[PDB]
DNA sequence: TTTTTTT
């Protein structure tokens, strides 16, 4: 998450929904009219970095965030299914990073809970995948398709020491 | 038993008549593919004389049925035209 | 917006690490984005030129304690949001260039700039100097490899000829094997004329 | 003999353990990773196991279908020793087999080479569907209640008359819940035509697979597969059998960029004279025509797709007419990541079952002779390449080719017609056969790639130039009947000639070559 | 960078396996480097020079492991065989460890890389035959790592306790452990107020 | 037994853990009295979701996906005998009581690897509970099932009742019933079979072919039977998405009798279905606020305006079609007289344009903006398909285009291409809003046309009507004719190249300038 | 295509291989020898076309070309 | 988190090997001139690892110099700061720290600060939400073992008790739980390395 | 078997 990280600036680019808790002219860019003075409980998606900063400052704060379908109780009870068959990957490559970003800005024990079960679960799949080691298979490629590009990351640094280290056994 | 084998001063000697071919059907059509079938024709003829090379002889003859093949296109329209154009071209030798 | 540009710029920075993460061998670095890095340019100077309007505008005093204020504060943002883009996209391409100097120089000139030419030229001769000096008896360029092998045959994957030794000049003949220390050895694997016998 | 194959089932096992490749087990080290992947099976070399212990191979050749049972018991056995912690049963595991030996022609096969391992090759004709085959069940005896379990190896068991706890002529009734099944499927493989003997047709053989053995190939691959010639006899000559092979194995002879690979995609997009490269590499043997080549790579870069916010929806492809265009249709087919050349006999229809039009999705999808074919007239056509779509309807979203020598003219987004050097190095080639430069596959790959990664968009420069454009050539026309679909198939032209380039948005560059290419038309 | 991106979190098999050979080892020479009263010389600026130069014949003799295999290279030395390197000691702690799931068996925590250095070079040293040496090596790996994963399913943020388990192993654990327990005490942090 | 004992135990603990799965057993009760009193009873049928059930005991939600013959009918039992305990019974009719009526279980929700599709199924969802969704496909007619052959003894005074069960209607394996009427009683009286006091629920059982979609290239998509009783039968029809919580069972012999000699056949697999559920992927949703908001926008001072100005915003030029379309969306008031005679509730608009004139492009913008809306092209579009379909089936009749969605409007694309004999079925549907084939299929759905002139550019010396392809009674049998047609001029021609440039510029949320997408 | 079970019969142009194969009547036949001769398959004909046509089914006359005497391809009488 | 660079030791390390080096090339020249070479190898072989030893050591150093420059420039600018930089460094690497760091704040001037705005334009301020200047994480944790009391006197170490099974330990806290725990002598564990520094400091424990 | 009608 360092000021330098392409992934943190990506989760920071993301965009999610809020409603306006001030009328603003001048601010018509943000609503994307030129002339059109920002207006209060105008509800408008703004990038996670802008938006949190708005939902911080204001007294009564400038903008407060919306809820993402991301964070829906529907994608929550569908991790509680099952945490490996739901594509993370699919609601967002960073989601477990706007997820942290998420708890930080509103403490949620329950959020947090929820989410590291379905981190120890995929984990646990990823390790399982990353031992099984060559002496793409479908299995495996439909798993990094619901995997993250983070987990993806962990999963590729994992999997290639136990590659080298099988190597290293294995030949003199 | 016999595998003709395209001679290739002949095969010069045809691939200039190929030329004079498609320019002379444009005049009055050849391809590519017509030449080919007188490499073909040619490696016929040598095999009408059982000869595993073909001839010079065989090439010409080839270029003489290509170059009928051509004339009976369009008999009326382009035959006479052809013909006086290809006496020459017909047989190399 | 603004942050869009120094978006993808980061995306591209994120592709290259993932791509030199992904093969050991480095291989020769993408060409550096110039038509993104100016592109952010040119967004952050018209940035500029409307941070010094809105300076106008509170000169001018309409809602200059409020609206300008906030106007500021979020030109002010999207340049900072740039120039960390910017800055994470070159310290990932000169480190980058830093490792290919540890590699190659201490032992693809399109693809930098060439002020990235010129530091890492400034690099290969500050590896030379601190080489060149106090703990000038150990390379400090040698392979960070252990010395697992203290003998190891050695013959030629390539035939370039004579080659230099502690005490000795070896021919390196197509396909012309040999048996000496892996520490002699070393510098000639490096050059990559001699591979595993 | 159930000592003998208890121990046959210890000697598989203790092999299992104390057979190392490289003085590593495989065989413990591939179970593991399939327990791993979860997966309840285990595939075994021949060639490893028989390469010195010839006495398991010989007993397994003199009873394959029994043997089998007991090397999968085996294989469970070690399995639960090897993952399941003692003092703190698994699903049974399909042993797969590889023979590694010479084939046999379907046709060679005989009466004696039944009850025996076999190994041949030839193209599936079709796949069944899966069929649970029950593992396990548990028979209830009617008239004395009680229940009875049953195990069923799917190799070469009936349900007992008597009722053992006898009150039944029949009483054991199966209890489908407590019964435990595996998917079996059938499988018809027709044999290689090569060997078929010459002016015969393939002959064609019943297999079937199990468990992970199902679903392990499609049909009408040609494939290799391993297992025992087998006899049964269907419920529907005298003593005649139907012949069956129980598979062991099988090996399809049929048989996403790395840090490397897309980094050439990138060199390509790279190249400014991109576009011009590609129109050249196209029709290589061809001299000039430079339009038609320049029309095709727009067709197979194909318009931006987009869908309006009210449900209108723009055309997401361009379509090129012609009036040697058969070698460029034949290059095109080829280019092009999806494509279907035929001369319109499909005797399917172009768009229609299933035609050559809604078979190609995206890409260019071309005719040898359009105007020649009249089967799936032009009515039908017209609608599917203008609206993408055809009381039946199909997707039509494919760029559109017409090789030849109106409304489908007013449909098409361009249209066209139709060296003695070029001849001399043609005819040099032919004979040498007889007696920029980009690969064809790598083209594709990278029109496909381009197709997927940019969609580019007009910018506002090329806009007002088409606006001006489109505006002057309706006042000459006027003046002396070009039509706002034409002026969306140059909008269309624009978007696919920037989106070799990958560019976020078209160029008047773009605009101009655009038209200059309409002028053409 | 100086530090190549995998090293940045854990020591490579081949760093794991310097350090073990910076271990000593015991060892039967076979010159009589010591001479008697009636020559070069080590001069190790590491390692005690003595014992070498005090080496006779049939004496043995410990000498850290990477000396012991060079000169093993040669004729002149012949390794000793560790005593928990032998079939009874190994049969013994694969007892311990089935006896005790939860307690792994006390391997040096270079046990493994010992072991397979040793059927590497040291195999014909094993009065036991090797076969049977590497079969119960493998055994005991095995139950570690059933343990290791009973383990990885009872991780906790706070802390874990790995007594006997191998170097390699530890090694080898380093990056997806580490990692996991980073990523649970970031949720557990921001979850705290 | 005694596990289906704690098993029920279990689900009244749950029960009383969610104090709304009890409250709607009670409700489904209250409500059934209150029907029954009035006169439209609820059956006896209850969902829950399965992370509630989780939530109750996560052991006992697992133990119902992994055994739902042992969980899933213990959990029912607990759940009617709440009910009954619950629910006043006022007045029970002895059919009723004869009836018996479980209390039906369904999880909703949370299905994870539960959750299934018919290639994705396997055999180890066999005996386990699961939810599959897949096109419906060859649905079976509602056959009614026997709970119990309720008899009487003749001259007995008792009604001897017999039992039967069905292994794909009961999650549990059971020895067959002999589904045969007692000829005589246990008593030895001869034995009538009571009607009325006989229980017969409907059964269906309907196949769910995969989603085309999932299907695989060059495969079928597989197609697995889903059990339905009750209300669930019925539920879905074939061509329509559904997804139903229903337990795979093994089933059958499958090669293992004496009698199958080849043994190749597996066993019969076939979903039982606690639930189906139909699946939109529509129709619109209102709530309160939305309906204050709509009030406020009647309110407005031109509220067709303000609607007409939303519908095809992007749309350039057709603003009064648009007004006109908003008018057909009404569709004016459907009157059905006294007399018999009828008002129609549709309202037929026409308009004539050349080719690229986005009048077609409205069309379809009206066709998206429509709740239920039928598209056709003149070239394509036959009037008498339009009025009615035949199937060859003996031949079973299908809705004309027209005729279906008969209330909702039909866009119709070169509609002047369209044949004058079209549009005389068309007019059928235009005025009398019925259509006599000699069957006979209501035709009272609005007429929205997309036409080209003749000519194919339209004339202001020529009559409207003389471009128009179409003859003055069927201008007349349309209630609107427009002539929307493209044309060249300067200032217009820059703001429509502008709104062609916008829709360009225009940039979905998650895509950025460079990526493509998916007053 | 018959029932044997389905079986499969090759057809004539197939079974004439590397033998001159014969045509007449130069129009479905013609659609075999003309796709056959731009494939290169008929199922590859893999044998020479030798053609007996007569000119538009009729005596022959001088005025025509022979490709209205027979419908054919251009590329077909160059091939 | 660097460690202080013990100067003394590092400095009797090199003489060591130079006189080696020294000796090694005496030899040579004798040999060239008992006569056994296998001393010889042993010696360059120690040689070798030992300054392979070093040039790592050193290497790993300069890393973490140049990922904390701005953090070492703020905190050779901290008079407030415990550790003087010469203190934590060598002399060469004070000089390649500070030349390093002028380098690149020339080369990230010249770039992008001249546009900046020179309230923005500093490359060190903590102005900007993420902290320009980067420090070693204090609390990432780090497999440690318990070395045991430097003193061979288990009773001698104060933070040496007898925990349960007669069982040496010491008591250690993780500042973000408030958890006090205690780590046996001996034994690995894997800790917050700002808990494990004290520790470290003590060289009760070191790291894995 | 005999319309019916879609290919």
């Amino acid at each position: 998450m360092g000021y330098y990280d392409i992934d943190d600036v990506l989760a920071d680019g993301t965009e999610f929904p809020c409603k306006f808790q001030y009328d603003i002219p001048g601010l018509g860019y943000l609503e994307n009219n030129p002339g059109r003075p920002i207006t209060k409980n105008t509800k408008l998606s703004l990038p996670l970095w802008l938006a949190r900063i708005l939902a911080i400052v204001g007294p009564v704060p400038f903008v407060e965030l919306l809820p993402p379908d991301m964070f829906s109780t529907k994608v929550m009870n569908a991790i509680k299914t099952d945490p490996v068959a739901l594509d993370l990957h699919s609601i967002n490559s960073h989601f477990f990073s706007l997820a942290i970003k998420w708890i930080m800005l509103f403490s949620e024990k329950e959020l947090a809970n929820v989410v590291s079960e379905l981190l120890l679960q995929r984990a646990q799949e990823l390790n399982h995948h990353a031992s099984s080691l060559s002496i793409t298979n479908i299995a495996t490629s439909t798993f990094l398709l619901k995997l993250e590009e983070m987990e993806k990351e962990i999963y590729k640094k994992s999997h290639e020491s136990y590659k080298d280290t099988k190597r290293w056994m294995f030949k003199k | 038993k016999i595998y003709p084998k395209l001679h290739q001063m002949d095969m010069d000697k045809v691939s200039r008549v190929y030329a004079d071919l498609r320019r002379e059907s444009i005049s009055t059509p050849i391809t590519v593919r017509h030449l080919e079938s007188i490499l073909r024709i040619a490696e016929s003829f040598a095999k009408m004389r059982l000869s595993e090379f073909v001839s010079s002889y065989d090439l010409d003859r080839a270029i003489k049925v290509v170059v009928d093949s051509f004339v009976d296109a369009q008999k009326v329209s382009v035959r006479r035209q052809l013909r006086r154009s290809f006496a020459i071209y017909t047989l190399g030798h | 917006m603004y942050g869009d540009l120094g978006n993808k710029l980061v995306l591209e920075a994120k592709r290259t690490k993932q791509l030199y993460a992904r093969s050991n061998q480095d291989v020769n670095l993408p060409m550096y984005h110039e038509d993104i890095i100016r592109n952010i340019l040119k967004e952050v100077s018209n940035l500029r030129k409307n941070t010094e309007y809105l300076k106008e505008q509170q000169q001018l005093g309409m809602l200059d304690d409020k609206v300008a204020k906030c106007q500021y504060f979020v030109t002010l943002l999207c340049m900072e949001r740039n120039k960390r883009c910017l800055l994470a996209y070159q310290r990932l391409r000169t480190d980058i260039l830093d490792s290919m100097a540890w590699n190659n120089n201490g032992l693809d000139t399109n693809n930098l700039s060439h002020q990235e030419q010129e530091y890492l030229k400034e690099y290969c001769d500050l590896i030379t100097d601190l080489k060149s000096g106090d703990l000038v008896d150990i390379d400090l360029s040698g392979s960070l490899v252990p010395p697992s092998d203290v003998f190891i045959d050695v013959r030629v994957l390539k035939d370039a000829g004579e080659i230099q030794t502690e005490y000795g000049v070896f021919n390196l003949i197509k396909d012309s094997q040999f048996f000496v220390r892996q520490s002699d050895v070393e510098r000639l694997i490096q050059q990559g004329y001699l591979q595993k016998i | 003999n159930d000592d003998d194959n208890t121990e046959i089932i210890k000697s598989f096992k203790n092999f299992i353990l104390e057979f190392r490749l490289d003085s590593q087990f495989i065989y413990r080290d591939q179970l593991r990773n399939n327990i791993l992947v979860k997966n309840y099976s285990l595939t075994v070399n021949m060639e490893h196991l028989i390469g010195y212990n010839e006495d398991i191979y010989k007993k397994l050749s003199d009873e394959p279908s029994d043997i089998i049972p007991l090397f999968e018991t085996a294989i469970t056995q070690v399995a639960k020793r090897i993952s399941i912690l003692s003092r703190a049963s698994l699903p049974t595991f399909q042993l797969i087999l590889n023979s590694n030996a010479n084939q046999i022609p379907l046709r060679d096969l005989d009466s004696e080479h039944v009850s025996k391992i076999v190994r041949l090759s030839g193209i599936i004709i079709s796949t069944s569907v899966l069929s649970s085959r029950a593992t396990y069940l548990s028979i209830m005896c009617r008239n004395c209640r009680h229940t009875t379990s049953i195990t069923i190896n799917n190799f070469n068991v009936s349900l007992p008359r008597s009722c053992l706890s006898n009150c039944g002529p029949d009483p054991y009734i199966i209890i489908h819940e407590s019964s435990k099944f595996i998917d079996q499927q059938f499988l018809k493989l027709q044999e290689i035509p090569e060997l078929v003997p010459v002016g015969e047709m393939p002959r064609n053989l019943t297999m079937t697979c199990d468990r992970y053995l199902t679903n392990k190939v499609i049909p009408g691959t040609r494939v290799t597969i391993v297992g025992i010639y087998s006899i049964y006899n269907s419920k529907n000559g005298v003593a005649i059998r139907t012949p069956y092979i129980k598979i062991l194995g099988i090996q399809s002879d049929v048989e996403m960029f790395t840090e490397e690979e897309e980094e050439e995609f990138l060199q390509l997009s790279r190249n400014p004279k991109l576009y011009e490269i590609l129109t050249n590499s196209i029709a290589p043997s061809i001299f000039g025509n430079e339009d038609i080549k320049k029309a095709i790579v727009c067709l197979l870069m194909g318009g931006s797709k987009k869908i309006l916010p009210d449900g209108m929806r723009l055309r997401g492809d361009i379509n090129v007419l012609l009036l040697a265009k058969s070698q460029l249709l034949k290059f095109v087919e080829k280019v092009s990541p999806i494509a279907v050349y035929t001369s319109g006999k499909g005797a399917a229809g172009l768009t229609a079952e299933g035609g050559a039009m809604v078979l190609a999705d995206g890409g260019v999808v071309c005719i040898d002779e359009f105007d020649k074919m009249r089967d799936e007239d032009r009515v039908a056509i017209h609608e599917a390449m203008e609206q993408q779509t055809i009381t039946t309807v199909l997707n039509s979203r494919t760029s559109v080719l017409a090789a030849a020598n109106t409304t489908i003219l007013s449909r098409f987004d361009m249209i066209f017609i139709v060296n003695e050097e070029r001849d001399i190095s043609i005819a040099n080639h032919v004979i040498n056969i007889h007696t920029s430069e980009i690969s064809i596959e790598k083209m594709k790959r990278y029109i496909t790639y381009c197709r997927l990664k940019c969609a580019p968009r007009l910018s506002p420069q090329a806009a007002e130039k088409l606006s001006s454009n489109f505006v002057t050539i309706r006042k000459q026309l006027l003046i002396n009947p070009i039509t706002i679909r034409q002026l969306e198939a140059i909008i269309r032209i624009t978007e696919s000639l920037a989106k070799l380039e990958l560019s976020p948005i078209a160029q008047e560059r773009h605009v101009d070559e655009a038209i200059r290419l309409f002028q053409a038309s | 960078m100086s530090l190549p991106a995998h090293l940045q979190q854990t020591f490579s098999p081949e760093e794991i396996q310097f350090i073990v050979e910076n271990e000593p080892i015991k060892i039967f020479p076979r010159i009589t480097t010591r001479q008697k009263i009636r020559h070069t010389r080590w001069q190790l600026i590491t390692t005690d020079d003595k014992a070498l130069n005090n080496m006779v014949a049939m004496r043995s003799t410990e000498v850290v492991l990477w000396i012991a295999l060079l000169l093993k290279q040669q004729s002149k030395c012949s390794i000793v065989a560790p005593q928990w390197l032998t079939t009874k000691e190994l049969d013994r702690k694969i007892q311990y460890e089935k006896t005790h799931p939860d307690r792994f068996s006390e391997l040096p925590w270079n046990w493994l890389v010992l072991a397979r250095i040793l059927f590497n070079k040291a195999k014909d040293d094993f009065h036991d035959p090797i076969h049977e040496l590497r079969g119960k090596i493998q055994d005991l790996r095995e139950i570690r790592q059933i343990k290791v994963l009973k383990g990885l399913k009872y991780l906790n943020e706070s802390h874990l306790q790995l007594d006997n388990l191998s170097l390699l192993e530890i090694n080898e654990l380093r990056p997806f452990i580490t990692e996991i327990m980073d990523k649970l005490r970031e949720i557990h942090t921001a979850s705290l107020t | 037994d005694a596990v289906f004992g704690d098993r029920v135990r279990r689900f009244q603990e749950f029960l009383d853990t969610f104090t709304s799965y009890r409250d709607s057993v009670r409700s489904i009760q209250v409500y059934n009295s209150n029907n029954a009193a009035n006169y439209n009873i609820l059956p006896h049928r209850i969902i829950i979701s399965l992370d509630d059930l989780r939530e109750f005991d996560r052991s006992f939600w697992s133990g119902i996906l992994v055994e739902p013959a042992y969980f899933i009918p213990p959990a029912e039992k607990a759940l009617t005998d709440l009910a009954d305990s619950m629910d006043d019974v006022p007045h029970p009719n002895a059919s009723a009581v004869s009836s018996r009526h479980p209390w039906k279980l369904s999880f909703k929700g949370s299905f994870g690897a539960h959750a299934l599709s018919p290639r994705t199924l396997t055999a180890q969802h066999l005996n386990k509970l699961v939810s599959v969704e897949g096109i419906v496909t060859k649905t079976s007619l509602v056959r009614p099932k026997l709970i119990r052959s309720v008899h009487y003894a003749a001259k007995t005074g008792r009604f001897h009742y017999r039992d039967y069960t069905d292994a794909t209607t009961t999650l549990t394996t059971r020895i067959p019933t002999p589904a045969i009427y007692p000829t005589e009683d246990t008593e030895g009286n001869k034995l009538t079979t009571e009607y009325g006091y006989s229980t017969f629920i409907d059964h269906q059982r309907i196949t769910v072919q995969e989603m085309p979609e999932m299907a695989p290239a060059g495969q079928l998509p597989r197609s697995i039977d889903v059990i339905l009783d009750d209300d669930l039968v019925d539920k879905t029809k074939p061509g329509d998405r559904v997804n139903v919580v229903g337990v795979f069972k093994s089933l059958g012999a499958g090669g293992m009798n004496q009698s199958n000699s080849n043994t190749l056949i597996g066993f019969k697999t076939l979903i039982l279905g606690n639930t189906v559920y139909p699946l939109h992927a529509a129709r619109q949703m209102l709530t309160d606020f939305d309906i204050r908001n709509i009030n406020k926008l009647s309110k407005k001072k031109d509220i067709f305006d303000i609607l007409s100005q939303s519908l095809a915003p992007s749309i350039y030029g057709h603003d009064h079609i648009k007004k006109a379309i908003l008018l057909m969306l009404m569709g004016g008031v459907e009157k059905n007289l006294e007399n018999g005679s009828h008002l129609r509730g549709d309202i037929n608009i026409l308009m004539v344009g050349d080719p690229s004139t986005a009048k077609s492009q409205l069309l379809r913008f009206v066709l998206n903006t429509a709740s239920l809306a039928i598209a056709t092209t003149g070239r394509g579009s036959s009037g008498v398909g339009l009025t009615a379909a035949v199937t060859t089936d003996e031949r079973r009749l299908e809705a004309g285009a027209m005729v279906l969605a008969d209330r909702g409007v039909v866009c119709i694309d070169e509609f002047d291409k369209m044949t004058d004999v079209d549009r005389v079925a068309i007019h059928e549907v235009m005025e009398q809003q019925t259509v006599t084939i000699h069957t006979t299929l209501n035709a009272r759905c609005s007429v929205i046309a997309a036409a080209n002139p003749v000519f194919g550019q339209y004339d202001v010396n020529r009559d409207p009507h003389q471009n128009i392809a179409l003859p003055d009674s069927l201008l007349s049998r349309f209630d609107l004719l427009f002539v929307v047609t493209d044309d060249i001029n300067e200032i217009r021609d820059r703001s429509i190249s502008e709104h062609v440039l916008r829709t360009h510029r225009y940039l979905p949320p998650g895509y950025l300038e460079g990526e493509p997408v998916r007053p | 295509v018959r029932k044997d079970e389905w079986t499969l019969e090759g057809g004539a142009l197939v079974l004439a291989d590397k033998g001159v194969c014969l045509i007449d009547e130069f129009d479905q036949d013609r659609t075999s020898i003309h796709e056959a001769m731009e494939q290169q398959s008929i199922l590859q004909a893999r044998c020479s076309i030798i053609a007996a046509a007569n000119p538009n089914g009729g005596r022959y006359n001088s005025t025509l070309p022979l490709a209205q005497n027979v419908s054919l391809t251009e590329p077909i009488l160059s091939r | 988190e660097l460690l202080p660079y013990p100067h003394q030791l590092m400095k009797r390390l090199l003489n060591r090997i130079s006189m080696q080096s020294q000796l090694i090339e005496n030899i040579s020249m004798g040999f060239l001139d008992n006569e056994s070479k296998l001393p010889l190898l042993c010696m360059e072989t120690e040689l070798e690892r030992l300054k392979f030893v070093i040039r790592s050591y050193i290497r790993c150093r300069l890393s973490k110099i140049d990922k904390f420059s701005l953090y070492l420039r703020q905190l050779n600018e901290d008079e407030n700061s415990l550790i003087s930089l010469t203190d934590l460094l060598s002399k060469d690497e004070i000089k390649y720290h500070d030349t390093h760091s002028l380098i690149w704040l020339k080369l990230v001037n010249d770039s992008i600060l001249k546009y900046m705005p020179e309230e923005l334009q500093a490359i060190n301020d903590t102005e900007g939400s993420v902290n320009m200047i980067d420090e070693p994480d204090w609390n990432k944790f780090v497999f440690i073992h318990v070395n045991g009391p430097p003193d061979g006197k288990w009773n001698e170490d104060p933070l040496l008790q007898e925990n349960e099974f007669g069982k040496p330990c010491y008591t250690v806290t993780i500042p973000d739980l408030k958890e006090e725990v205690e780590l046996t002598i001996g034994s690995i564990y894997v800790m917050r390395y700002e808990v494990i520094r004290d520790l470290l400091r003590d060289d009760k424990v070191a790291l894995i």
